[PDB]
């Protein structure tokens, strides 16, 4: 998915946020890898 | 007071902490047995003899 870009460290997990409390809750426990990168000029548009 | 993180983390201490003072009670009880055991064996004996 896309998300905003400050918001990229909410993701952690048992962290809390609008994101993480809303749209997508990680495990306590979790394992496995995040990994999360700019992609302003592929995604964003001049108009918005 | 805390979230699921270091609330889970208090109580990690409080459960050790607890558990140790568990663990001390049964020991000093296990002694304390002894030595009662050892005076009833004797009273055994002196009712007997």
């Amino acid at each position: 998915f896309v998300i905003r870009g400050d918001e990229v460290r909410q993701i952690a997990p048992g962290q809390t946020g609008k994101i993480a409390d809303y749209n997508y809750k990680l495990p306590d426990d979790f394992t496995g890898c995040v990994i999360a990168w700019n992609s302003n000029n592929l995604d964003s548009k001049v108009g918005g | 007071r805390l979230d699921p993180p270091e609330a889970e983390v208090q109580i990690d201490r409080l459960i050790t902490g607890r558990l140790q003072s568990l663990q001390t009670y049964v020991t000093q009880q296990l002694i304390r047995a002894a030595e009662i055991r050892a005076s009833a064996n004797l009273a055994a004996t002196k009712m007997s003899e």
